[PDB]
């Protein structure tokens, strides 16, 4: 709904996406319709760079989770600069913070277990400021990211 | 350069995905 677009929807999203990758499934209701379509789409992504940019993603070390902000933020300004938002592009920054929460449980200096839950913190502040009014605009998560995305 | 590289992977295989998903 319209009020999806605001940082806490935005947060659990992200936060569902890397407990996904860390393989830490939450007990309880489970996730939202959203987080499940999402969360296939975004590891399809995340495999495919992976693969695509090896070479280049093993140069960097991924040491603390304040590398990891300012590395996120740097590639987010990069990957963005030329004013073009769109679902898949909101997709590959789900799949960036699982290669990112990837590389900080192998290389990350001091581990800490809340680690992915500060990263899912700057992703969303990331989501919702650069991205949060063309989201509501094209029918937030419910009505615009799932309806592209789900099964026909 | 690693900053660049790494972002314009992200572009190009979302705006694959925005045409192709």
């Amino acid at each position: 709904g319209m009020t999806d677009c605001e940082f806490g929807y935005i947060y659990r999203l992200a936060q569902d996406y890397l407990q996904c990758v860390l393989q830490i499934p939450q007990p309880g209701s489970g996730p939202s319709k959203t987080s499940r379509v999402l969360q296939n789409v975004a590891f399809s992504v995340q495999k495919e760079v992976e693969k695509n940019l090896k070479s280049c993603l093993d140069n960097v070390n991924v040491v603390s989770v304040d590398t990891a902000r300012t590395l996120f933020n740097q590639v987010m300004e990069k990957e963005f600069e030329d004013g073009i938002i769109n679902w898949g592009r909101i997709v590959t920054i789900f799949a960036f913070e699982g290669i990112l929460i990837k590389k900080l449980l192998r290389q990350q200096i001091a581990p800490d277990v809340d680690t992915y839950k500060e990263i899912s913190y700057f992703v969303a502040e990331f989501i919702m400021n650069n991205t949060g009014e063309w989201i509501r605009q094209n029918g937030g998560w419910e009505n615009g990211f799932v309806k592209k995305f789900e099964p026909k | 350069r690693r900053v660049v590289q790494i972002a314009a992977g992200l572009r190009r295989a979302g705006d694959q995905l925005e045409k192709y998903g």
